[PDB]
């Protein structure tokens, strides 16, 4: 159930932050 | 291992080498009152308070019971 | 020590995907990932006391106490 | 001119000293706050060690 959860359960901008975060995990798969 | 590391601060001391000349009470007597600063539970007694002391006791007696001081645990599974 | 069957009789273990990451959540480097994978490859085809006493330090006592109550479940179910 | 000039530096280090004494005094209760949290850790895990063994 944990692991069923937590595969269901996953995660869900003007922050410059997250705009970054983007760039640099698009550049890496 | 655990018991092992933790004989300094419980007062735990090795048989100590004796000589001719030399008893083992008095050597092994002085070794005790040299290594007696690292003794922490009487130092915290000495210079603590209360609260400390009592979680000191407390975490004196969980360090020296373990199931290696003669609890098996074979028996009952089998 | 403990090595696999020569023909597996279960396959439906069905693990979930290896998640990536960038290098630096990792060990740190292309270079210290490669190493460390190479240090840590040989301990992939068997099980001895090195992963014995991991187990151990990890689950402390209650990991072990509820894995051997559930593999006494296991034993009486079977 | 002389007059108002000590009166000013008299208000603000007067000010300025009880500033310093209200975080000192700050500080202080913050590292007593500190000690019994580490107190009621220490019974937290100690409890909880029980409970395993």
């Amino acid at each position: 159930k944990g692991i069923q959860l937590r595969k269901v359960e996953e995660q869900r901008e003007n922050d410059v932050a997250t705009i970054l975060s983007r760039r640099i995990a698009v550049e890496y798969s | 291992c655990d018991l092992l590391h933790a004989a300094p601060f419980q007062n735990i001391l090795p048989r100590v080498h004796v000589k001719e000349g030399e008893r083992l009470d008095a050597k092994m007597k002085r070794l005790e009152s040299k290594y007696a600063p690292l003794h922490l539970v009487p130092l915290i007694e000495r210079l603590g308070t209360p609260q400390q002391i009592a979680i000191a006791r407390e975490g004196d007696l969980l360090t020296k019971e373990r199931l290696c001081c003669g609890l098996s645990m074979f028996e009952v599974i089998l | 020590r403990f090595v696999r069957t020569v023909l597996p009789f279960s396959q439906e273990f069905q693990r979930d995907k290896q998640p990536n990451a960038q290098p630096q959540y990792l060990h740190g480097s292309k270079a210290l990932n490669l190493a460390y994978s190479s240090i840590y490859g040989s301990y992939r085809n068997f099980v001895g006391p090195p992963h014995f006493q991991v187990i151990c330090r990890l689950l402390g006592y209650q990991g072990i106490a509820v894995v051997m109550e559930e593999l006494l479940k296991v034993v009486k179910s079977l | 001119t002389t007059q108002s000039l000590a009166s000013v530096a008299y208000l603000i280090n007067t000010l300025a000293n009880n500033v310093l004494q209200m975080l000192d005094i700050q500080a202080s209760q913050l590292r007593r706050m500190e000690s019994s949290i580490n107190h009621i850790s220490q019974t937290v895990d100690i409890h909880k060690e029980k409970v395993a063994r």
